[PDB]
């Protein structure tokens, strides 16, 4: 899945 | 939604602390595939400060996640664009990419199709310029992008962006201006954004070219950042 | 010197007096293709390029411009033109795009050509968004030609401050036509950055549809000779 | 110039 939504919630 | 309960000056200094940091190049004149990768390297780092600041963005952690990823998706170049603009403002004919890494036209002409998005740039960055365009401003401007840009693709999210508009016109009413003078700077300002949407859908195209091209390999973050406009 | 002189009125009268005709579409509706509704659509923005044109030349202010000028200022705000107007025409139908009045298009029929239902879907949002803003015919002519003039003008010359001159006097319109509907002073500047952002869309639905047409021409209904003229200026 | 020309007459 996608990168952004890992950077989005951490 | 504690973005709506700001006033217009806690609205300027959240947006002024949640400000990225500015980064540095690594650090020859240059290749075409040596500038490429310094500035997709560069753009990759900034892209981690950007989402942190957009959590950063009054209303913005108020959306879902789903939401959030629309508008970080559909904004990322014209946030990187309009920041590299606003860096460049006291740099005329110049491009200030990094502290370290600062280019001109003649240096844009290195890489195919760049000086035209070059030219684009440094048209924008001038035009900033000249209207003496405030680091409050500048901010404002900035989320206007992040929250506006995908909208259309809800209600909390104009009520946020009617909440920027109320901060703008705050900033020009302490400047001074005239309420004529007000609302012509508010629309000269929003106006530009139309250029700045303009230029980012250019540079996708390039980016995208580059991507079959495939002179350098571009970080697996920045591809998804392109495949969601494709 | 003449658009400089205009009052807000007279600013309004002039863009509704200088208001292009609806066209009709050669479509027949005892024949349902992806290429003839292709062809359909761009037989219809080449008839329409023509009344634009003369147009233009209603605009205030636009003539007092040099003519590399004129061309370069239609050659890059066309299709963004063409489409808030079409969003127009379409603000009293939802769901579907009025192309013309004998051209009603919804979601399904706009998949029809591929690629399209992007573009499609986006018109459909901008056509709801000025119907929740109930936007004034008055209001639609100034974006109009805010966007003639805006779009092109950040690509010696003294032109340009002059182009700037006329943008605030239609911002000044604008405004003047919200304190009439009895708007706050908030709410006109409100108002007024809700109209503009929209801009920002419509200029990047263009971006989207001059590439898809460009790669329309590389595909197979042939354009019109204007209409590739225009295409080869954004490419 | 299509253009060039509809923008003289
Ligand atoms: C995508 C792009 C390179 C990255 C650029 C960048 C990087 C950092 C930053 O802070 C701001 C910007 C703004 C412009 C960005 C460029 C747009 C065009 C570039 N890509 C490109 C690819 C192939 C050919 C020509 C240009
Ligand atoms: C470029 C386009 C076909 C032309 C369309 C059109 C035609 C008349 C009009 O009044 C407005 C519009 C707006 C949308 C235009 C389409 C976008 C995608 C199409 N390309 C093929």
């Amino acid at each position: 899945h996608k990168i952004l939504h890992r950077l989005l919630q951490d | 939604s504690l973005a709506l309960s700001l006033t217009a000056d806690q609205m300027v200094s959240a947006l002024l602390d949640a400000e990225p940091p500015i980064l540095y190049s690594e650090y020859r004149p240059f290749s075409e595939a040596s500038m490429m990768g310094l500035l997709t390297n560069l753009a990759d780092r900034e892209l981690v400060h950007m989402i942190n600041w957009a959590k950063r963005v009054p209303g913005f952690v108020d959306l879902t996640l789903h939401d959030q990823v629309h508008l970080l998706e559909c904004a990322w170049l014209e946030i990187l664009m309009i920041g590299l603009v606003w860096r460049s403002m006291e740099h005329p004919g110049k491009l200030l990419f990094a502290p370290n890494l600062l280019l001109d036209r003649n240096q844009g002409k290195c890489v195919e199709g760049m000086v035209e998005i070059f030219d684009m740039l440094l048209a924008t960055s001038s035009r900033f310029r000249m209207m003496n365009l405030q680091g409050e401003e500048f901010v404002c401007l900035k989320s206007i992008i992040l929250l506006n840009s995908g909208v259309y693709t809800k209600d909390h999210i104009h009520r946020v962006l009617d909440k920027i508009t109320d901060t703008l016109i705050h900033l020009m009413a302490k400047a001074g201006l005239t309420l004529q003078q007000q609302h012509q700077r508010l629309a000269q300002l929003l106006l530009i954004l139309s250029h700045i949407r303009h230029m980012s859908n250019k540079g996708m195209e390039h980016l995208y070219s580059m991507k079959c091209k495939n002179v350098v390999p571009l970080s697996d973050l920045l591809l998804e950042m392109l495949d969601a406009h494709r």
